Formats: C-alpha cells, sequence, structure tokens
C-alpha cells in the first residue's frame, strides 16, 4: 500500500495472509467471507507466466494478523487448505479478466474480536455503492512503494475513490473488461495512494450506509506501477462474479 | 448475517479514524 | 450486472499486439 497509514488493531478483522509452505513466503492478500471460505486473486494461485501454479498443498493461510514481524498469542490463526477454486475463466493471458479465486479452510475458523468475516455485496449495495467517487478502502502488507523499508510491519490501509470507466479505459492500453474497476485519485485532486505489489488478492471494502456493515466490492488485481500521476489501481468486481461464488459455495461447501 | 460488523468498531459503537472519510464520499464524492 | 459465460467457451486468444496487464 503506498501513500496509506497503519491499520487499527481489529479494524480489518476479515484480513487474511496467502504463504506459500515451503519455502515459507507471503504470497497474497486475501479475505474471510465465512467461517470456511477465503477469497483472493486468481493470479495469487495461478499465473504460467511466472511458473505459479499452486494446489492447495502448496500453501497456507494466517487469519487475525496486526503487525507481520511478531507472533500475537491468542490473536493470529493458522489453517491448511483443502480444497482451491479458481473461477475457469480467469485470463491471465492478457488483461487478468475474471481475476478470482476461492479457497476452502480444511478445518472452520472461530470468529474472535480479531477474527469476523466481510460481506459481499448484494444487488441493492452494489447499485447503490458502485459509483464514480465514491471510496472504498484497501488493505494489505505489500510494497510501500513502487521502487531500508519496502514492507511493512504493520497492516496498511489507504482509502480511494471509484473512478469513472471512461478515464479507467483511457489510462491505459490494456484493454479492460466489465469484470474489472479501478480506483484512486486522478492528478488535479491533489490526493494520493494505491495498492502495490504484494497487495494483490486483498480486499476494496465499503462501508454501508444503510446498515453500517462492510462489503468487500474489489479483489486487488493489477496496475502499471504504483501510485502514479494518471494510472489507478485495477480491482476484479466482486458483484458481477458472485454467481460464480454462490455456485461453489454451495455446491461445495461441504 | 453477522458479517461486515467489527467487534471492535461497529459492535462497540466506536468508529474508526477514517471511516468518516468513506461515509462523506456519499455526499461530496 | 452479472457476468455471463459460456459454459464451454474458452478465454480469447490475446492479440500479439495488445500489452498485457501484469499482476500486483
Ligand atoms: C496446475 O497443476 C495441477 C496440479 O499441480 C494440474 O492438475 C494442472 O493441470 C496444472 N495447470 C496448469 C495450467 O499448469
Ligand atoms: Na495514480
Amino acid at each position: 500500500i503506498v501513500e496509506g497509514s497503519d491499520a487499527e488493531i481489529g479494524m480489518s478483522p476479515w484480513q487474511v495472509m496467502l504463504f506459500r509452505k515451503s519455502p515459507q513466503e507471503l504470497l497474497c492478500g486475501a479475505s474471510l467471507i465465512s467461517d470456511r471460505w477465503v477469497l483472493t486473486a486468481a493470479h495469487c494461485l495461478l499465473y504460467p507466466p511466472w511458473d505459479k501454479n499452486f494446489t492447495e498443498n502448496d500453501l497456507l493461510v494466517r487469519i487475525g494478523k496486526h503487525s507481520r514481524t511478531r507472533y500475537e498469542r491468542n490473536i493470529e490463526k493458522i489453517s491448511m487448505l483443502e480444497k482451491i477454486y479458481i473461477h475457469p475463466r480467469y485470463n491471465w493471458r492478457e488483461n487478468l479478466d475474471r481475476d478470482i479465486a476461492l479457497m476452502k479452510l480444511k478445518k472452520p475458523v472461530a470468529f474472535s474480536d480479531y477474527i469476523h468475516p466481510v460481506c459481499l455485496p448484494d444487488r441493492e449495495t452494489a447499485a447503490s455503492l458502485l459509483q464514480a467517487g465514491y471510496k472504498g478502502r484497501v488493505t494489505g502488507w505489500g510494497n510501500l512503494k513502487e521502487t531500508g523499508k519496502g514492507q511493512p510491519s504493520v497492516l496498511q490501509v489507504v482509502n480511494l475513490p471509484i473512478v469513472e470507466r471512461p478515464v479507467c479505459k483511457d489510462s491505459t492500453r490494456i484493454r479492460i473488461t466489465d469484470n474489472m474497476f479501478c480506483a484512486g485519485y486522478k492528478p488535479d485532486e491533489g490526493k494520493r495512494g494505491d495498492a502495490c505489489e504484494g497487495d494483490s488478492g486483498g480486499p476494496f471494502v465499503m462501508k454501508s450506509p444503510f446498515n453500517n456493515r462492510w462489503y468487500q466490492m474489489g479483489i486487488v488485481s493489477w496496475g502499471e506501477g504504483c501510485d502514479r500521476d494518471g494510472k489507478y489501481g485495477f480491482y476484479t468486481h466482486v458483484f458481477r462474479l458472485k454467481k460464480w461464488i454462490q455456485k461453489v459455495i454451495d455446491q461445495f461447501g461441504e | 448475517a453477522d458479517c461486515g460488523l467489527r467487534p471492535l468498531f461497529e459492535k462497540k459503537s466506536l468508529e474508526d479514524k477514517t471511516e468518516r472519510e468513506l461515509l462523506e464520499s456519499y455526499i461530496d464524492g | 450486472d452479472y457476468d455471463e459465460y459460456e459454459e464451454d467457451g474458452t478465454t480469447p486468444t490475446p492479440d500479439p499486439t495488445a500489452p498485457t496487464a501484469k499482476p500486483r
């Protein structure tokens, strides 16, 4: 996260860290959407151009963490994965269309002050909140700059506005799709912030004024550099893909 | 249907340091 | 407002002249 700030303890209790088992390595962010399902980006699991093709046997998650340099006794929880599910029409070869994956925990996690699921959007919330200029919130342990420090100890948080699709489209020569949206400040708005390398798979959330619940509207997916003027971060559009999400959970919930 | 309500914030009637900036964007953004 | 895809179909073969997105 670039130009963010330290999270407060328990500020993002759905935050999940995805690790490679061996060698142990933090790969990606992720989010807790029930006591046994974790949402992340497909490219965190499958990206052939980088020779990446992880199965559930290769990975684990850590849940409830705030600071990644000390074990947080009686707070953090560690879980293996029973199965992973990648969107069947995920497009790694060009534009990361449908960059979404689900991971089933090997055993359900108990909720606590530090571990609690985020909501997925319903039709009402998506229609009401997914508007240009409305702000959401991105969290992660990724790079503090595009290019001494580099990686933060404590979870980073930044609030960023959703951007109009024509501005997103004009900002990049990549062919973008309706399954992604972009967010970030415009060059004339005099504020900054972005996700960056290592934040992918983490959540873009919004707080509903209608019921005071936090909803996950996006997944950190890609960008061109980080926090550049006239560039924006791109996020998987969670609600667009919710029928696939529900199909996997409904069919494989056991 | 407990989702999205944080034990250390919404359930305590406590706001975090920057969530008001999000709420304000529904009026100004 | 929901993504639709055919059960059988495939992701499009990328235009070799088109730039590709780099994941974060
Ligand atoms: C990825 O690996 C799994 C097992 O490790 C294999 O079944 C699958 O065919 C592989 N897919 C790709 C695209 O490499
Ligand atoms: Na920018």
